RNA sequence: GGCUGGACUCGUACUUCGGUACUGGAGAAACAGCC
């Protein structure tokens, strides 16, 4: 029931340059969102929850802000290991919105 | 510590049954949520479902209700496509929310399933 | 229903907290209690913030 | 991270007025430790 809709698709970026990522909720889900990065070959890691908090062994350019259903995760300096997919997950398994993932998003520096 | 291993992954003909087991060592919770994610070769993050070890407490997508069987051994959690169909093909990743938040801290390497 | 599923879940949160030893010290149990209100507190705000989904607004 | 509880300072109640029990009472979400 839950959609979580990640606006840019795909973002390139010169180093140096702050990337914009919005994901929109089809229902209010507060604190739940959730951002991660995945690299090819490998599975993801967390890098934010509970829309704001920088996750452990993450470096500190990433940020996040919720703001109603609009939540945004904004990287001011890129590096080129941010090349990689990201994805917001939101809601809760016994929500009666289960929990639900964006479409994704590529981070290819160049 | 904390370590989600997962295995099963295979070639099998639509309408095949198929389990894959994910292992998981080093918890020091009671309960936790177990999750089932999906991700198809190319292509994003699907949320399969999830499930309260503790409990008999079993949650799917809107999509996967009823197609999918999450289960729940002693050291062992399972998920059951029972009638696969060639959209059903994909790597399949089991993950740990250790806090109940929500959030997925441990992620295993993940499977690959193909149907034709 | 699966409002009826959620709160079965909830039961077993509770329920996976269990009371503190009665038999101790006056303040040895004050100590349990102390750390047994902790879990709770999540318990509580984890429960309410999944039953306010099937209720809420 | 998980577990443990100790000297005090008070607040109540009932005291043969010295004492006791009490943490849906407080300092104490402190402090001190163990795995």
């Amino acid at each position: 029931e839950l959609v979580m809709t990640q606006t840019p698709s795909s973002v390139s970026e010169p180093v140096g340059g702050t990337v914009t990522i919005k994901c929109q909720a089809s229902q209010s889900i507060s604190s739940w969102l959730s951002w991660y990065q995945q690299k090819p070959g490998q599975p993801p890691k967390l890098l934010i929850y509970d829309a704001s908090n920088l996750a452990s062994g993450v470096p500190s350019r990433f940020m996040g802000s919720g703001s109603g259903t609009e939540y945004t995760l904004t990287i001011s300096g890129v590096q080129r290991e941010d090349a990689a997919t990201y994805y917001c997950l939101g809601g809760y398994p016994a929500a009666s919105y289960r929990t639900a993932f964006g479409g994704g998003t590529e981070l290819e520096i160049i | 510590q904390e370590q989600l291993v997962e295995s099963g992954g295979r070639l099998v003909t639509p309408g095949t049954a198929l389990t894959l087991t994910c292992k998981v060592s080093g918890f020091s919770l009671s309960g936790f949520w177990l999750n089932w994610v999906r991700q198809a070769p190319g292509k994003g993050l699907e949320w399969v479902g999830a499930i309260y070890r503790g409990s008999g407490s079993e949650w799917y997508a809107s999509w996967a209700k009823g197609r999918f069987t999450i289960s729940d051994t002693s050291t062992t959690v399972t998920l059951k496509l029972t009638s696969p169909t060639t959209e059903d093909t994909a790597t399949y990743f089991c993950a740990a929310d250790t806090t109940d938040n929500g959030y997925f801290t441990i992620w295993g390497p993940g499977t690959l399933v193909t149907v034709s | 229903e699966d409002l009826l599923k959620a709160v079965r879940l909830i039961k077993f949160l509770y329920q996976s907290n269990p009371p503190p030893n009665p038999e101790g010290t006056r303040q040895a149990r004050r100590n349990r209690r102390r750390r047994w209100r902790e879990r709770q507190r999540q318990i509580h705000s984890i429960s309410e913030r999944i039953l306010s989904t099937y209720l809420g607004r």
